[PDB]
């Protein structure tokens, strides 16, 4: 990160991979939570 | 350790917070100190040499100027003696004009001449009755002293004259030109009758070039704006109304009922043309300019822009009165076509620019009129409100030349002579009352003290010189201001005089706080809130 | 005289001041790091930005004047490059 | 000490050292702005409690956006405010004499010198150089109708020299010439309008002979009515022309259907009889400072004339001097002599604003700038760049004398007071010979600033000087000095002359103070 600040307090940016790795881990986390209540013999 | 409990009776019944002062070491001696010290603030700021001060009021304002006065008006004293020689000094400015450092000077001398006596055994009384006597006797001798008295008040150059002295003991180095200016302004403005009303003169700060673009100008000027169309009048005939040009209404609630369509097609016409033909049977008489104080109609503006008519709206309750005096017209206080003797008569009525300010002019070419006003140019507004005060102390004194027409050497002939005649009356007196007397009449010595003390040069040779010199008959002999050695020089052949009123006044005041102060024995005081 | 400090500045110990080429180099300083930030957005190949609202709302774009809009900044170079991309716009 | 004189907070401080204390606050209030002056000046930037941003190069602008509360720097403040209102060029130039002053004559102060004698050796040095420069100031009595315009010009390019629209100056110069002499006899500012719309360039920015503004609020129907007239004619209310009640104070009583009916049909026989009026009197564009109603909208446009509702009282001005009609607040006598007449008017796009634009009238008294820019703050500035021209012009129609720049004014005035100073004896001579080496403060700061070696300039410029040449100073690009009134380098000689009275009055105001008294809170 550069010495001199380009954002206000409590602003906050995140870059390739970590954006990416953001993105997937939710992306993943959302499916898994509901992949348990698909097909005939799904739960509730 | 031990503690000294109370003292029973008045001690124990005290109220907590207040302060009980009695005896002569915790009353008198204090209250001189306190007056010693309030004069020695502004000692430093008398005669032409004196220096100018910068004082921040409780507000965040910045005044600077060397007048008593104001000085003394911006500083918040809390010692009450202190506060009795302010009253003392405020009341010998309302009265004359000019002298409220003489006042301070002569009351902080006095008391700490005073203090001396008390201790090498003289009681209150004693110096109260010999400062007294010597008062008297300076008022009686001081007639004798009066020399070169006005002729002419209605001579340019002779009022220059008279008038330079109180500027220049104010403003060094433009003194001819304020005075030039000032004499111009009041000669302008006096009567046939001896009536001389200090208000009749205005002045007017605009921001912009050096003093020296400062003018006098016979009539009246309004930082404003026109509000119609037209902007410049050659030969003004002047309307005046106290009411707002507008169509008026009851003072009662009113409504306007209506019960078929012909009346409510027909309301705003009839009201429309009921306008237009007030405003045409007012621009028959030939009006020029119409001056309101109040609020102005759409309606009427179009009107008057309509008939060629000059609308200006100016609004203080005193600005037209002003105005009224200024051009010879009596406020109508309903809209109505005015008569001739209502009707005002001004040459030139006009709009202008000075330095980034819009004005509006009504100009004569009377060297008399009614009013004049004076137009001052500075690049500072501390500087223009200095420039500001010294016109008031000249026009002052020029009033107080009217009441009356003597006038007294200066620049300490006077006081050294009354202190030395003084001193030869209290020679000859028998009792204890010669101390004060002698007292008194050394007291005098402040002020040629004062002014060589600020002025550069060593006090006691400028004084035994003057001394000396008035021992052979030379009653018009003073300090010199332009010499580096200390010398002294005629007075009358120089022109540096004062009036005869202001030093009775001056003396008679200053004696009489002295007294009052050395009279109080105890003092109690609350506690503050 | 002894100059001790004496108060010219309303507020004078706790405001800051840059002079010189300190203050230019800070300047470039920040252009460049918006211009970096800006860089992969540019061809037909390039890519968007996701941003997130003071509410919580989202909104992926690759529009820079959007983007320059959307982002909150102290410094006051990095306003003026928002302004001139706002201006193009 | 049991009771005090004044309140307790009171501070006090008297002496040689409190003078000390204002003399150096002048050094800091004039280092505040002292890179600013000349070709090569740059600009600052100040940023206030809120967070809004100024840029700025004008020295009276940052002074008052500088909070400077010492009582004695707050008089360096007094003078730029009064030289920008009074002339409206040179606001640092005065600043930096006025320090330059007090530094010089700092250590006579030091060594108890009475200030009085100070006093009066400034006033005699102030009447000597007012007098000197008009006695040498340059005029032309009867010149010619096209020799007062390129002076006008090469004072505009000279004033545009040191702002950041340098590179455009002849483009500028020409333009504020144009505005100036398009303008009545009284010169009011008020005549000129300026327009501020974002985007383009700044070679984009044009003036209008005639008029322009902005779209205002508009309601259905608007875009159902042409856009552009060839030979319009323009009336100008202050009436409302909508469905409304007649009077707050009224109210209507009625006992029967039909009459109800009759009053219901009143109101709009009412608007539409305001409506046929202004309609029958030819006008084909209609402009009023009141709002313009949904229904009178849908009227106009239904018979092909323009309305526009809401417009400002300076735009409705400006409008009515440059067509020659008169406002109207009743339409009953609306005669050919009340309307204005264009020779085009249109609407127009500009970087995503609608404009409407007056032009073609042969009798205006104003006209338009439209400025345009990369910023906010790119606009602000240009616009204060253009005050400076405009001020300037203004100042040299009203009297057309000039003095060469780039400091050769100063020179031959400081050369001037040291010969005469050899001529009195005593601590006068110190004195002036102080005043008149304090004025080439002005080449010095010019060659510092365009990083020079300003030493060997000032030997070569005394040099020249003496010698016998008045009109020299430093030439910027040539690294050397020239004859700057044949480079046509020129300023009237107001800037000059109320610069010297300014700094001197200042300079003496400070001195002649003597102690400081501060009251509680
Ligand atoms: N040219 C002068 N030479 C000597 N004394 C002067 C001169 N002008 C004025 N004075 C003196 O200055 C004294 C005080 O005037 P000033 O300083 O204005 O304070 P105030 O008038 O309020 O007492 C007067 O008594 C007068 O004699
Ligand atoms: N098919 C293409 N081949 C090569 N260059 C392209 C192509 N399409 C767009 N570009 C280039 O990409 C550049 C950036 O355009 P774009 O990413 O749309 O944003 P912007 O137009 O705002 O710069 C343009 O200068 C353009 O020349
Ligand atoms: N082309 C030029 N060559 C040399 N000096 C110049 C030139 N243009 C302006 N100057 C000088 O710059 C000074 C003007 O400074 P500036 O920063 O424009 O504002 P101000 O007039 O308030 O000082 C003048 O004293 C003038 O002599
Ligand atoms: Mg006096
Ligand atoms: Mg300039």
């Amino acid at each position: 990160l550069a010495p001199v600040n380009i954002f206000k307090a409590g602003a906050d940016e995140e870059r390739a991979e970590t954006a990416r790795l953001t993105s997937f881990i939710g992306a993943i986390a959302i499916g898994d939570l509901v992949k348990s209540t698909l097909g005939p013999k799904g739960m509730d | 350790a031990l503690h000294v409990p109370k003292a029973p009776g008045f001690a124990q019944m005290l109220k907590e917070g207040a302060k009980h002062f009695s005896g002569l070491e915790e009353a008198v001696y204090r209250n001189i100190q306190a007056c010693k010290e309030l004069a020695q603030t502004t000692r430093t700021a008398y005669g032409p040499n004196g220096m100018n001060k910068m004082v921040i009021n409780h507000l965040e304002k910045l005044f600077v100027t060397n007048d008593a006065a104001t000085i003394l008006r911006e500083l918040e004293v809390q010692h009450p003696a202190a506060k009795m020689i302010v009253m003392a000094s405020h009341m010998q400015e309302q009265e004359v004009g000019d002298g409220t450092n003489f006042v301070l000077v002569f009351a902080g001398a006095l008391l700490e001449l005073a203090e001396e006596l008390l201790r090498i055994g003289l009681s209150v009384s004693e110096v109260i009755e010999g400062y007294e006597i010597a008062c008297r006797k300076a008022h009686e001798i001081l007639p004798n002293l009066v020399c070169c008295s006005a002729k002419n008040l209605r001579d340019i150059d002779e009022v220059s004259s008279l008038l330079r002295t109180s500027i220049m003991s104010k403003q060094y180095g433009n003194e001819v030109f304020l005075a030039k200016l000032i004499a111009q302004a009041c000669v302008s403005i006096f009567p046939d009758s001896g009536h001389f009303n200090v208000d009749n003169i205005r002045v007017c700060k605009i921001l912009g070039s050096g003093i020296s673009s400062s003018s006098v100008l016979h009539g009246m000027v309004f930082k404003k704006e026109t509000e119609g169309d037209v902007t410049s009048v050659k030969d003004a005939k002047i309307a005046v109304y106290s009411c707002p040009f507008d169509g008026m209404i009851t003072e009662t609630k009113g409504t306007v009922l209506i019960k078929t369509a012909e009346e409510l097609m027909n309301f705003s016409k009839g009201e429309e043309n009921l306008m237009d033909a007030q405003v045409k049977a007012i621009a028959d008489t030939g009006a020029n300019v119409v001056v309101t104080g109040g609020k102005v109609a759409d309606m009427a503006l179009h009107y008057a822009n309509k008939y060629n008519i000059m609308l200006v709206r100016l609004n203080s309750k005193w600005d037209l009165r002003r105005l009224c005096k200024t051009v010879g017209a009596t406020a109508l206080p309903r809209l109505t076509p005015p008569v001739l003797e209502e009707m005002g008569h001004c040459d030139s009525v006009y709009l202008s620019e000075v330095g980034d300010t819009q004005v509006v002019v009504f100009k004569h070419e009377k060297e008399d009129g009614a009013i004049s006003t004076i137009v001052l140019r500075g690049s500072t507004d501390n500087l223009m409100d200095d420039i500001e005060r010294a016109v008031d102390d000249g026009v002052n004194t020029f009033k107080v030349l009217t009441r009356d027409k003597r006038l007294v050497p200066g620049g300490g002939a006077t006081e050294i002579e009354l202190a030395k005649q003084i001193t030869s009356y209290g020679e000859t007196c028998p009792g204890l009352e010669q101390y004060a007397i002698k007292k008194f009449a050394e007291a005098f010595e402040a002020i040629p003290r004062a002014l060589a003390e600020n002025s550069g040069v060593k006090a006691n040779e400028v004084i035994s010189k003057l001394y000396a010199v008035h021992q052979e008959g030379n009653k018009n002999v003073g300090l010199d201001i332009e010499a580096e050695v200390p010398a002294v020089k005629d007075m009358l052949e120089a022109g540096i005089l004062d009036t005869y009123l202001g030093k009775y006044w001056a003396i008679k005041l200053a004696t009489n706080a002295a007294v009052t102060v050395l009279r109080v024995d105890q003092i109690i005081m609350a506690k503050p809130a | 005289e002894y100059g001790r400090p004496f108060l010219i500045i309303k507020d004078q110990d706790r405001k800051s001041r840059l002079m010189g080429l300190e203050a230019l180099k800070s300047h470039i300083m920040a252009a460049k790091a918006v211009a970096n930030t800006m860089r992969t957005s540019l061809g037909p190949n390039g890519l968007d930005k996701m941003m997130v609202d003071k509410d919580g709302d989202v909104t992926v774009t690759n529009d820079g004047a959007t983007i320059l809009s959307m982002m909150d900044v102290d410094h006051q170079i990095a306003k003026l490059m928002v302004e001139l991309s706002k201006s193009q716009d | 000490t049991p009771v005090i004189l004044l309140k307790e907070g009171t501070d006090s401080s008297q002496g040689i050292p409190q003078l000390v204390s204002n003399i150096s606050a002048c050094q800091v209030i004039a280092e505040a702005v002292r890179t600013t002056l000349g070709p090569r000046g740059m600009d600052k930037l100040i940023v206030d409690g809120r967070g809004k941003a100024t840029i700025s190069n004008d020295g009276a602008t940052i002074l008052k956006l500088l909070d400077v509360v010492h009582p004695a720097a707050k008089t360096l403040v007094d003078i730029a405010k009064s030289q920008d209102a009074e002339v409206g060029d040179g606001t640092t130039s005065v600043t930096l004499l006025a320090a330059e002053f007090l530094k010089q004559v700092k250590p006579y102060v030091e060594e108890g010198l009475h200030p009085q004698i100070i006093i009066r050796a400034f006033r005699t040095a102030t009447q000597l150089a007012v007098n000197k420069i008009k006695e040498i100031a340059v005029t032309v009595k009867k010149a010619d109708k096209v020799e007062q315009r390129k002076l006008l010009e090469k004072c505009a390019m000279t004033a545009l020299s040191s702002k950041l629209i340098s590179q455009q100056k002849a483009f500028f110069a020409k333009m504020v010439v144009d505005a100036v002499m398009m303008l009545d006899d009284l010169l009011q500012l008020k005549m000129i309008g300026i327009k501020k719309v974002q985007g383009g360039a700044l070679e984009d920015s044009q003036l209008v002979a005639g008029v322009a503004f902005k779209k205002t609020f508009s309601y259905a129907g608007f875009e159902m009515q042409p856009k552009k007239y060839h030979n319009p004619k323009i009336a100008l209310l202050n009436v409302e022309l909508e469905l409304k009640a007649e009077k707050d104070n009224a109210e209507i009583r009625v006992h029967t259907v039909e009459d109800y009916q009759a009053i219901v049909d009143a109101e709009w026989n009412i608007l539409y009889d305001k409506l046929e009026k202004i309609h029958h009197s030819g006008a084909k564009v209609v402009l009023s400072k009141l709002p313009i109603g949904d229904v009178a909208t849908q009227y106009f446009a239904d018979r092909d004339m323009f309305c526009a509702g809401r417009v400002p009282e300076e735009d409705l001005k400006r409008t009515m001097m440059a067509c020659g009609g008169s406002i109207q607040t009743s339409v009953n006598a609306l005669s050919a002599d009340v309307l204005g007449r264009c020779q085009v008017f249109e609407e127009t796009q500009i970087g995503g604003e609608r404009y409407n634009f007056f032009t073609g009238c042969p009798k205006a008294k104003t006209c338009t700038f439209i400025l345009r820019g990369g910023a906010e703050q790119f606009m602000e500035e240009t616009e204060r760049s253009l005050h400076d021209a405009i001020m300037i012009v203004r100042r040299a129609i009203k009297n057309d004398s000039v003095v060469a720049g780039g400091g050769a004014i100063e020179m031959e005035l400081s050369k001037y007071l040291r010969d005469y100073s050899r001529t009195i004896p005593g601590k006068q001579q110190l004195l002036i010979g102080a005043y008149a080496k304090a004025l080439e403060i002005i080449p010095r700061q010019l060659c510092d600033n365009a990083g020079f070696d300003a030493t060997n300039i000032l030997n070569k410029l005394r040099a020249r000087h003496a010698q016998g040449g008045t009109w020299y100073g430093v030439d910027i690009n040539n690294e050397d000095i020239a004859d700057n009134f044949e480079a046509f380098v020129w300023e009237p000689a107001m800037v000059r002359i109320n610069a010297l009275t300014a700094a001197s009055e200042a300079a003496c105001l400070i001195v002649s103070v003597d102690e400081t008294i501060k009251n509680p809170r």
